[PDB]
């Protein structure tokens, strides 16, 4: 199976014709978000003109970042936010504590790549020819998953093979504000949060997704709502399903994870597209 | 090793001598104004004349060599770069403004479904830059460009 | 007998593009080729030395029934031979002359080989301008044959055709009116009245008062038979559009229901273009000029609208390439565009490079 991977080029899941959004360092910081938006793209990568080379990647986490780490209040705007660069913001952010660009060569295997985005802890991985220097194509978890559904032509319970993250489960409530909930990827660093009614049954889902209608609503300057009252603009698993079922599921419906769930709807773990990728690797 | 030899002029009868043929009298075959003979010639120098209706010439056109006693023939260097074609097209190559066509006017971009996925450009819009009207003081520029059998339109987002 | 490679040489064909063609019998099997002369002489003489290089590395690697095989190019001190497949039934416009039009299907059968041929061309960059029935031989069996690559042309990524090349009849308005194209387009026109000299035994764009053709041509308009299908009517409506934009693609023509009958297996937020000055394009140009001179660029200037620029990197020490061309939108208004000439991204570097230059220009 891993084989495979070792084999394909990253190369053959660039698709035929695509958009690439790239912004300066220099480009204001609440510009960018909204230019994400706009673009309808979760990630964008960052060219340093001093430096002459692309130096980062913007996405969802930078604005959850921003939001938590300088909301004050409903009443007070977010004046850093509103006026800071990107690379004003990348330098607080990333102070002493300073991480370098991760990037694949379209040569390179599509292991090679599944490997350094588990190697990093990374879910959006763009990918530059050598000669060139030229980002191609940002290459992401459902993009892989989706090729690697397509070339199946293991088949154990989710309970035998024990496959991801079952203990300490970070989860928000339906009352739990926004500003809350970002808190709680931030110091965690997870990718969505199960919403949980007057019982231990799920009722939604807050994802990194569900943070970029405030940027494109434009009501990220009131974190005090409610989760739910957010959610107002618009699945699980059990532990007894096999797992090609599993992977079937969740590209049968294009979503990053599932709810590990209990006969009465109550969370017992979870199963991200990133663990699934690993166990075949 | 294949040489042309050809007697622009008229003629009832032409004929080739040369060192190659032991000053033998090859005859030229008629065409029109043009007697031809194609024959293999080692890679060297060689002398040769014409006998054209009773009388001996050169090509004045071609190259001659005049002898220590008074003989002028032709002479013919067949040169190894001369047999290969690729390596003889090698050595041979030693107002208004236009109006604008129609086709740069047509974008991948503007013309659900998902947002990164465009349609495929013609080869012709290919390397051009296109740009948005400068809002809040940044500046929007696009452009599509090919690696191997795949397209990518890159959007810079640079402050001016 | 006057020989190349093994074939006896024999009376000319016809006279081609650049030079005349031949008939070749093989010396001891019989089969018949047709060989294309080039003198080297007459070849530099013409700046074509260039030209015919990339028509041999074309045709050298081509290989449809419905295109004249290129078998082996032979090199000699004085001229260059082309050895290329010979057919017995010549030129199918000397075929429409003696017999008359064909009928629905035959003229179908020979318009889907033909197509077949020019959309195996454009699969490989290459578009053979001058596509007439003149140019299309046959062979015993009935089977079209493109035949004159002397006026084809490549076609690169970025880069419009200029050269008004063919005979008036088959040209396509933009030819005719010597504006820019794409290559494929030109193509199609004449695929288009080669579709009609089948079907009619006439041609659609035809007049001894030149000016009369000319207007016609440019006009778009053309008679239509009783005899003539509404479907191929349709068709030929499709395929022969004075604008470009609203002329048939290969794929429109394939997906059409006259073409598809009996076809055999075998073959087959508004962006704006650059900046737009109202200036005089004397004036742009010097302006221009004031401009990149005053970003530290080296150039060279082509044609007094065409400029090819270079830009030394401070820091990744790497020249990076662009073209500069302005064109003419209304009677009133002139465009001004950025071409890109193939470390850090050279993309990137060509999208700086452009932004310097239009921070400091006109619309
Ligand atoms: N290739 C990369 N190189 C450097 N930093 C990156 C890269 N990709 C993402 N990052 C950083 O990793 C952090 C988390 O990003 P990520 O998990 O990919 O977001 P999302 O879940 O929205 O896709 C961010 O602070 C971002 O700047
Ligand atoms: O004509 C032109 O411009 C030529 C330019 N370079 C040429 C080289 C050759 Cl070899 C010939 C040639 C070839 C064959 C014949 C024959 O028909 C076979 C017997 C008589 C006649 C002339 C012609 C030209
Ligand atoms: N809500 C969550 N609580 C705890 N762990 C989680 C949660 N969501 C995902 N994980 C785990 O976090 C890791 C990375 O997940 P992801 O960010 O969704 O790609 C995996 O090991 C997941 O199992
Ligand atoms: N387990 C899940 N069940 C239902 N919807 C989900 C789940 N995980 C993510 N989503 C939805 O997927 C979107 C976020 O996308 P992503 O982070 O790519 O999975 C949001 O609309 C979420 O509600
Ligand atoms: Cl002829
Ligand atoms: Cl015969
Ligand atoms: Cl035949
Ligand atoms: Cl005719």
């Amino acid at each position: 199976y891993t084989t495979f991977m070792k084999s394909h080029r990253c190369y053959d899941l660039i698709p035929t014709s695509s958009k690439l959004v790239v912004f300066d360092t220099s480009l204001q910081v609440k510009k960018a978000f909204f230019a994400l938006v706009t673009n309808g793209v979760r990630a964008a990568p960052l060219w340093d003109s001093k430096k002459q080379s692309f130096v980062g990647m913007l996405t969802i986490t930078d604005f959850i970042n921003i939001l938590h780490r300088y909301y004050k209040s409903a009443l007070v705007q977010i004046y850093e936010l509103e006026e800071h660069k990107i690379e004003t913001w990348r330098e607080v952010y990333l102070q002493d504590s300073f991480k370098p660009l991760v990037c694949i060569s379209p040569n390179a295997s599509l292991f090679d790549a599944v490997s350094s985005l588990i190697r990093n802890k990374i879910h959006r991985l763009p990918v530059i020819d050598p000669e060139s220097g030229n980002t191609l194509y940002i290459l992401t978890h459902k993009r892989i998953l989706k090729f690697l559904k397509l070339f199946i032509t293991m088949s154990k319970s989710l309970e035998e093979l024990q496959i991801g993250t079952y203990a300490n489960i970070a989860m928000v409530r339906t009352t739990t504000p926004v500003y809350v909930a970002l808190g709680i990827f931030v110091q965690h660093r997870v990718s969505a949060l199960p919403v949980v009614d007057e019982k231990g049954r799920v009722v939604d889902i807050y994802s990194k997704f569900d943070v970029i209608n405030l940027a494109a609503e434009k009501t990220y300057n009131n974190l005090d709502v409610s989760v739910t009252k957010a959610l107002q603009h618009r699945l699980k698993c059990y532990l007894h399903e096999t797992l090609e079922a599993i992977i079937n599921r969740l590209v049968e419906a294009e979503v990053h994870r599932l709810v590990v769930v209990d006969e009465h709807d109550v969370v017992k773990g979870i199963v991200s597209l990133s663990d699934i990728l690993q166990a075949l690797v | 090793r294949p040489t042309v030899f050809r007697w622009t002029g008229g003629g009832k009868e032409v004929y080739l001598s040369g060192s190659f043929n032991n000053w033998s009298k090859l005859p030229l075959t008629r065409d029109q104004n043009n007697f031809v003979a194609i024959l293999d010639l080692p890679e060297g120098e060689h002398q040769y004349k014409f006998f054209v209706d009773g009388q001996w010439t050169h090509d004045p056109s071609e190259p001659i060599v005049t002898s220590q006693l008074g003989t002028v023939n032709n002479i013919i260097q067949v040169k190894k770069t001369d047999f290969e074609v690729f390596d003889a097209l090698m050595v041979d190559s030693q107002k208004a403004p236009p109006i604008l066509p129609p086709h740069l006017l047509q974008v991948i971009l503007n013309k659900s479904c998902d947002p990164a996925l465009l349609p495929e450009p013609n080869h012709v819009m290919l390397n051009h830059l296109y740009a948005l009207s400068i809002k809040d003081g940044v500046m929007v520029l696009s452009a599509t460009h090919r690696y191997k059998k795949k397209y990518v339109t890159t959007l810079l987002y640079k402050p001016i | 007998r006057v020989k190349i490679g093994h074939y006896i040489l024999g009376d000319t064909l016809g006279v081609g593009t650049f030079g005349k063609v031949k008939v070749g019998k093989h010396e001891l099997t019989g089969h018949k080729v047709a060989v294309k002369i080039l003198n080297r002489q007459k070849i530099r003489s013409l700046d074509v030395v260039g030209k015919i290089r990339r028509e041999i590395q074309n045709l050298k690697l081509f290989r449809h029934p419905h295109i004249i095989k290129l078998y082996q190019v032979i090199s000699t001190p004085s001229d260059i031979f082309m050895v290329m497949e010979y057919v017995s039934g010549g030129e199918l416009f000397d075929y429409i002359c003696k017999n008359g039009r064909l009928d629905e299907k035959e003229s179908r059968r020979l318009f889907q080989q033909i197509l077949s041929g020019v959309d195996y061309c454009h699969r490989h960059m290459v578009v053979h301008r001058d596509l007439k029935p003149e140019n299309v031989l046959l062979d015993a069996h009935m089977n079209a044959k493109i035949a004159d690559f002397g006026l084809s042309n490549m076609m690169s990524d970025g880069e419009f055709l200029r050269t008004s090349c063919g005979s008036p009849n088959y040209a396509a308005p933009e030819v005719i009116s010597g504006r820019l194209y794409a290559g494929p387009e030109v193509d199609i026109w004449s695929s288009g009245v080669i579709l009609y000299a089948l079907l009619c035994g006439t041609l659609p764009f035809d007049d001894d008062h030149v000016p009369t053709l000319f207007k016609k041509i440019c006009d778009g308009i053309f008679y239509t038979p009783q005899y003539l299908n509404p479907s191929v009517i349709s068709l030929l409506k499709h395929m022969l559009q004075v604008d470009p934009m609203k002329r048939a693609t290969i794929k429109d023509i394939r997906e059409h229901e006259w073409f598809k009958q009996d076809l055999p297996k075998y073959l087959f937020a508004k962006w704006h273009l650059g900046i737009r000055s109202q200036s005089r394009p004397n004036d742009i140009m010097a302006e221009v000029c004031r401009a990149i001179k005053q970003l530290d660029y080296e150039w060279k200037v082509v044609n007094p609208y065409y400029l090819r620029v270079r830009r030394k990197n401070p820091v990744t020490s790497t020249f990076s390439k662009m073209s500069l061309q302005l064109y003419q939108v209304d009677s009133r208004t002139y465009l001004l565009d950025f071409r890109s000439i193939d470390p850090g991204s050279h993309t990137i570097e060509f999208f700086e490079m452009c932004a310097n230059l239009i921070k400091i220009l006109a619309q």
